[PDB]
RNA sequence: AGGACCGAACCGACUAAUGUUGAAAAAUUAGCGGAUGACUUGUGGCUGGGGGUGAAAGGCCAAUCAAACCGGGAGAUAGCU
RNA sequence: ACACAGGUGGUCAGGUAGAGAAUACCAAGGCGCUUGAGAGAACUCGGGUGAAGGAACUAGGCAAAAUGGUGCCGUAACUUC
RNA sequence: AAUUCCUUGUCGGGUAAGUUCCGACCUGCACGAAUGGCGUAAUGAUGGCCAGGCUGUCUCCACCCGAGACUCAGUGAAAU
RNA sequence: CGAUGUCGGCUCAUCACAUCCUGGGGCUGAAGUAGGUCCCAAGGGUAUGGCUGUUCGCCAUUUAAAGUGGUACGCGAGCUGGGUUUAGAACGUCGUGAGACAGUUCGGUCCCUAUCUGCCGUGGGCGCUGGAGAACUGAGGGGGGCUGCUCCUAGUACGAGAGGACCGGAGUGGACGCAUCACUGGUGUUCGGGUUGUCAUGCCAAUGGCACUGCCCGGUAGCUAAAUGCGGAAGAGAUAAGUGCUGAAAGCAUCUAAGCACGAAACUUGCCCCGAGAUGAGUUCUCCCUGACCCUUUAAGGGUCCUGAAGGAACGUUGAAGACGACGACGUUGAUAGGCCGGGUGUGUAAGCGCAGCGAUGCGUUGAGCUAACCGGUACUAAUGAACCGUGAGGCUUAACCU
């Protein structure tokens, strides 16, 4: 494996913020439609960190202006630019997918506060 | 298909297994020596060998993982005393499989499993 | 040309600085070598032996050693062929790393898939479950009917039943080689390739595009 | 997974509240549909001043699914509830004024330039 | 699932053809004691290899 | 108070699956109907073959019923096999 | 017919939770059911879980799934009230 | 219509689409007044039909846990 | 008639061509697009639903098209049992009545462990003739062969106008098949955590058992589809219908009679797979064995002692291999498996103690402890030395080069 090993790490970008399933991200992404390439934000809760070397992904939620938004995120993707955490969330679960039936006011965390 | 998947099965519930693993290992602890087939020494020397090795450091937590699983103050009284700093410096195997005749009953291939604690 | 002989060694992703993520399987070609040459003049035919790998000094064979010894070179752990596309004779001895596939664009790879056993035919063949339910006794996931009756009065040869599925050699053919890595020995290709993690691959340039 | 008899929900101004996919057009025998996929759909509830009533067999484009999109890096984009926005079977326009719930990016393929003017987000 | 007309003598005999055992054509003898006993499995006596391995 | 309601014992047996050379010559598993009554049940009696009994199916009368079983007419008869 | 998953009236019948003899875990006491050991295929039976959709299944929502408790609020057409 | 053969009669409702269903029109092959006629609150392991809920019934199965099947040891059938 | 289970549905199909589509053409009252019709063609494909027991049909919405039939109107030792012909009941009608009705309606046990043939997979024995170990050739079989839409050509040709090409090329999808888990998800009763009841480890604190895994929330490996890649073909050869050239019989004419060239998803290959039991049992490379005595109907003979190689098998540690055999790696000159160490990953701040509070509990120690199959190393345990099988130069005749 340590041919896989070495193609793993070379590929992976080294400037990733440690957060935490919880936190408040606020995700900027790489969106073009071929030619003007464009930078725009996604803010949402941190449901899921599955992380795993290269092909480790999370997803967050935005509750927009309509319904709610899940998407993932290849976390060592180019299109994903910036990762700047807003706020800290303090929650006792690895992955908080009991949040897609709790909308609204049963539906906010906690802080840490460390 | 069963690819790259352990741990014997033995015809029986998976709180079968995880009781009499937790016998027969108390057995080991009780008499260094036991009798019986192939499958079960076999899946004997996964659940000793790692509970000799977490008796190899004394500790209040330790002792209680020794008596969560295994559920006896005896044998846990046997390691940390007996057999934690009798395989101290032995790194890895801390038993051994020895094959012999069948049982005369239904023609299991039976095995002798002990610690490595013959020569005294 | 010929091809080459490697091992199938995981798969991960590469990605673009695009932004799409391409599905790459990660092919370690050894330095092949060549143990034979076959010509028409002796053998009807034109090709070449090859080998891949190390042996240990006990378990390469009398027969198989003496195989080697004629070449001169070492004991590799299988012996395949490649025929030859009427100019390309090499020598007894020759050792092809990886330079071959660095102009070819598209590869086929030849291996023995995944061995599943004794498999249904629903999964064998894609057969559909019946009813498991109304009144469906002791037959959900059997065959059904397997022929007509008196007239035909036998099951025709060639029905699709229950058998042995993979654990066979095929050949995904068509795939793109993302990056021939050629200092480290590797071979890049765009998705997946038949065979676990560690059975060998026969890779050899397209022949249908 | 859009297929027949999935109860979708409207995402426009068109006067449905809750409409029914009756077939998944495009090719034959086909199973599901997908992002911008068009579909034959008929409206099961409604707003009493609508452009349409119960029972009108018109035109659909799925929008936001329950099971996502893929986006070329393995960035799936998974919405909350299965929507659409109403069509004009023959001439396959937009036949609602103010889509409201945010679409996605795959739509703009000249023939829905008319919804990704009007959609809010994305 | 019935027999239609009764198999031979001949056809059971040639049924039971793989049926044979198979002898353990080899006996390894021991260093120690000398006796014949299976390869890899203890001695009758209870030695394996050169060593009381059974304690009795 | 109730031929009341939900629901165990008890009685009954609507559906499905298993079984159907079975564990059983009608049962088991998971659900079901009644469950203070026209109820269920133990014990001992009474009604008998053209007769008995029957909230009536031509059901039941010792695993047999549009006329039981046993013995005797009788080795009935058979233009049929 | 058997060392047969069936049938057989009456009595005693504890602790904790619970409305209860329901049901669950235990006491006293009695048993592990007279073939076992391995492997971990299809397939069969007893079950668990399931992305999106939700009867599109089919003779039929058969079977599963589901609702399920105690207080309180509140409860239509029709009605012999 | 437990009755209507012709017939899926015809109109209306339910449905994207309704030989069944509900409300009516009378051309009732061949309803009809204690072999009772027409309605009827409640009840039904009753028949038919619809909607909500709900789910692997299904689109299309995938996986897992046990009991057999598979292998070895003992005993050892059956229809035919 | 000492028994052939009569409809339809589910499933799995296979063949015919009188062809529904795609493909190749003639004619057209064929401008173009779209159609009509006939000839050639069976390679592949050839709806989901509402009502009905229905096949069918009608209807709705799609599709390139939603073909026509045979195969006990294919398929019940494969499954349903709604319809129809069992025992119950009622209505209409007929009959004095018992009852009766291709009139109707409600309810009604569908059995079998496969000897043989066949078919799908998989081994043993022997042959292949000196034996053994590998790699191939390839006879001969099988799988695969579908196709829409959009754009460019060009909004050109054609056409008053409206409309709107063949050919050629590129791209993107539907259905189906193969392969694979890196991603997106599912399962994950062998990992972690939460929690109800109760019992127990003497008790508190912590844990274990049972209650469908007790009930739930997540999750590694593996498996897997809804996920991700790939595939049909291009080309070549010979043809069908058809188009022709030259061209006599018949001074002409004519695709045909001699001769020649074009001409389809059908045929033969090209693509992938099985494949020398192809008894016509093939080819190449390499390795191994070159010891002595008796009887003799003196023969490709029988027997003994001395030697038994290459290799295989056996046993063993097992495997992304597998029903059982078989196949692959390894057998200490060792990494095959278990364990162990580190790491990753998963679950989320263990236990104990300290502190705040009457307390539940919180905070700190600490994103800790526990971590299954996963990744890389390390012989600690187990793969023991031997033994068993298999032999000792390989027949005759003939020919070609050497002797
Ligand atoms: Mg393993
Ligand atoms: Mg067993
Ligand atoms: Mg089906
Ligand atoms: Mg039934
Ligand atoms: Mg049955
Ligand atoms: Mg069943
Ligand atoms: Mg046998
Ligand atoms: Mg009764
Ligand atoms: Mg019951
Ligand atoms: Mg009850
Ligand atoms: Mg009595
Ligand atoms: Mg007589
Ligand atoms: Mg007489
Ligand atoms: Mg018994
Ligand atoms: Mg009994
Ligand atoms: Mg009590
Ligand atoms: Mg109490
Ligand atoms: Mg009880
Ligand atoms: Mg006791
Ligand atoms: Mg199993
Ligand atoms: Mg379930
Ligand atoms: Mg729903
Ligand atoms: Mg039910
Ligand atoms: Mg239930
Ligand atoms: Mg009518
Ligand atoms: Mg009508
Ligand atoms: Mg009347
Ligand atoms: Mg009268
Ligand atoms: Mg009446
Ligand atoms: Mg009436
Ligand atoms: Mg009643
Ligand atoms: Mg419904
Ligand atoms: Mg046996
Ligand atoms: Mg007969
Ligand atoms: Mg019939
Ligand atoms: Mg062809
Ligand atoms: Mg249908
Ligand atoms: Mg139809
Ligand atoms: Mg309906
Ligand atoms: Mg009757
Ligand atoms: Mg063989
Ligand atoms: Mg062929
Ligand atoms: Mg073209
Ligand atoms: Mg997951
Ligand atoms: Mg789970
Ligand atoms: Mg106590
Ligand atoms: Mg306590
Ligand atoms: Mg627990
Ligand atoms: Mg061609
Ligand atoms: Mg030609
Ligand atoms: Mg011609
Ligand atoms: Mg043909
Ligand atoms: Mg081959
Ligand atoms: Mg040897
Ligand atoms: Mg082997
Ligand atoms: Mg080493
Ligand atoms: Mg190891
Ligand atoms: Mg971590
Ligand atoms: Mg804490
Ligand atoms: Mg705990
Ligand atoms: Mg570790």
């Amino acid at each position: 494996s340590n041919i896989i090993k070495q193609l793993e790490q070379e590929q992976m970008k080294q400037d990733v913020p440690s957060f935490r399933p919880g936190d408040t991200v606020e995700v900027k992404v790489w969106v073009v439609e071929g030619s003007k390439k464009r930078l725009q934000a996604f803010e949402g809760v941190v449901i899921a960190i599955r992380n795993r070397g290269l092909h480790s992904a999370f997803t967050v939620r935005k509750i927009s202006n309509g319904e709610g938004v899940e998407r993932v995120f290849q976390t060592h993707s180019p299109v994903v630019d910036s990762i700047s955490v807003k706020r800290r969330g303090a929650v006792r679960k690895a992955k908080l997918y009991y949040l897609r039936e709790r909308t609204g006011k049963a539906a906010r965390i906690k802080e840490r506060l460390n | 298909m069963r690819h790259r998947k352990s741990g014997r099965q033995l015809n029986r519930n998976s709180s079968h297994r995880q009781a009499m693993f937790r016998n027969m290992a108390g057995s080991l602890v009780r008499h260094e020596i036991i009798k019986t087939t192939l499958p079960k020494a076999k899946e004997l020397r996964r659940v000793v060998e790692p509970l000799i090795t977490l008796a190899k450091t004394d500790s209040v937590a330790n002792r209680r993982l020794a008596f969560a699983r295994t559920r006896d103050n005896e044998i846990v009284a046997k390691l940390f005393n007996e057999l934690g700093p009798r395989f101290a410096s032995r790194a890895g195997g801390y038993t051994r499989i020895l094959k012999c005749g069948f049982r005369a009953g239904d023609n299991a291939p039976m095995a002798y499993i002990e610690l490595v604690d013959r020569s005294e | 040309m010929i091809g080459l002989v490697g091992k199938k060694v995981g798969m991960t992703r590469i990605f673009t600085e695009d932004g799409v993520s391409i599905p790459v399987t990660v092919i370690e070609v050894e330095a092949n070598r060549v143990t034979q040459v076959k010509d028409l003049a002796n053998d009807g035919y034109r090709a070449i032996q090859v080998t891949t790998g190390a042996k240990k000094a006990n378990r390469v064979t009398k027969p198989e050693a003496g195989h080697f010894a004629k070449a001169g070179v070492e004991a590799g752990r299988g012996l395949w062929e490649f025929r030859l596309a009427e100019g390309e004779e090499f020598t007894v001895g020759q050792s092809i790393s990886v330079e071959l596939f660095a102009d070819v664009k598209k590869v086929d790879v030849t291996g023995t898939s995944k061995g599943k056993g004794f498999a249904g035919t629903v999964k064998r063949w894609n057969f559909r479950t019946q009813d498991a339910t109304h009144g469906n006794s002791l037959s959900h996931r059997v065959p059904g009917s397997i022929g007509q009756n008196q007239t035909p009065g036998k099951v025709f040869k060639g029905k699709k039943m229950a058998g042995q599925m993979g654990n066979e050699r095929v050949t995904v053919q068509s795939l793109d080689v993302v990056r021939v890595d050629a200092e480290r020995n590797l071979l890049l290709v765009k998705g997946a390739v038949p065979g676990a993690t560690g059975s060998d691959l026969i890779v050899k340039p397209a022949v249908k595009a | 997974m859009i297929q027949e008899q999935t109860m979708l929900n409207v995402a426009d101004n068109s006067g449905a509240r809750r409409v029914m996919c009756i077939k998944v057009l495009g090719g034959s025998h086909r199973r599901y549909a997908g992002v911008g996929d068009i579909i034959k759909i008929t409206i099961k509830e409604a707003i009493p001043r609508g452009k349409v009533k119960k029972g009108d067999v018109l035109k659909a484009v799925v929008v936001r699914t329950k099971k996502g999109v893929r986006r070329p890096d393995g960035s799936v984009i998974r919405f909350d509830g299965n929507a659409c926005v109403l069509l004009n079977n023959n001439s396959e326009q937009p036949i609602g004024t103010r889509i409201f719930g945010p679409v996605t990016r795959e739509l703009r393929s000249e023939k829905f330039m008319k919804i990704i003017s009007l959609a809010p987000e994305v | 699932a019935v027999q239609q007309n009764k198999p031979t003598r001949s056809k059971r005999g040639m049924r039971r053809s793989h049926d044979a055992l198979t002898a353990v054509t080899s006996l390894s003898v021991d260093k120690t004691s000398g006796e014949k006993h299976l390869r890899h499995h203890i001695t009758a006596d209870g030695y394996y290899r050169g060593r009381k391995v059974i304690a009795k």
